[PDB]
């Protein structure tokens, strides 16, 4: 039979720092303020 | 859609062991039951 | 405090290996002295 120990997932999910939601929400944050600095019509 | 491809690549290996050693200890009964009869 | 887990799924696998194929030459070195005394 086959058998692992620790999944892939559960490697990815032993990080406390999330890159991508830092990144994702930075960038849509500072994507809306230009909206409004700028001609937003 | 994809297959769920576990990163053991040792199953294999020990499936060889196996397998090789069961043939050839098969081999030397059956001829150990000849010389028998 | 914890227990310090390592990451060598292929242990376990492996001491069954040599396990199952001692049980099996055993009985059958048990079967050819019976027919031999």
């Amino acid at each position: 039979a086959s058998l692992e120990l620790y999944s892939r997932d559960e490697q990815r999910a032993s990080n406390v720092f999330d890159l991508e939601g830092i990144f994702r929400e930075y960038n849509f944050q500072a994507q809306n303020i230009a909206g409004l600095r700028k001609d937003l019509d | 859609k994809s297959l769920g491809t576990l990163n053991n690549p040792a199953t294999v290996q020990i499936q060889f062991a196996y397998d090789s050693l069961r043939r050839q200890i098969n081999r030397m009964l059956g001829d150990l039951a000849r010389a028998w009869c």
